[PDB]
């Protein structure tokens, strides 16, 4: 991605949002049991350890 | 004195009151039955998916 801005008068950040389904479907199959699994389709965060 | 048990005897009388401990070495149906069920909800769940 290549930007262009209109210089300002201060350090400034660009707030940069992509589009991802960052979705968890919660599983509870008994008592006492919870288990969540956290999924974004684009950016993932499994490191397979 | 001579009505003093014979060994075989108070042999006897010693192991049937020590049957009736309840703390056997070993566990009876009460406590196999528990160590059996702590086991049974150790560990990952079976039906979690």
């Amino acid at each position: 991605i290549n930007f262009e801005l209109d210089p300002m008068d201060d350090p400034t950040y660009v707030y940069m949002l992509y589009g991802v389904f960052d979705t968890v479907r919660v599983n509870q199959p008994e008592r006492n049991v919870l288990a969540m699994a956290y999924f974004r389709t684009p950016f993932a965060t499994g490191n397979a350890v | 004195r001579r009505r003093f048990p014979e060994p075989a005897v108070t042999r006897a009388i010693t192991a049937r009151f020590e049957a009736e401990s309840d703390q056997q070495p070993y566990a009876g149906p009460h406590e196999t039955n528990i160590i059996t069920a702590d086991v049974v909800r150790s560990g990952p769940p079976p039906s979690a998916v």
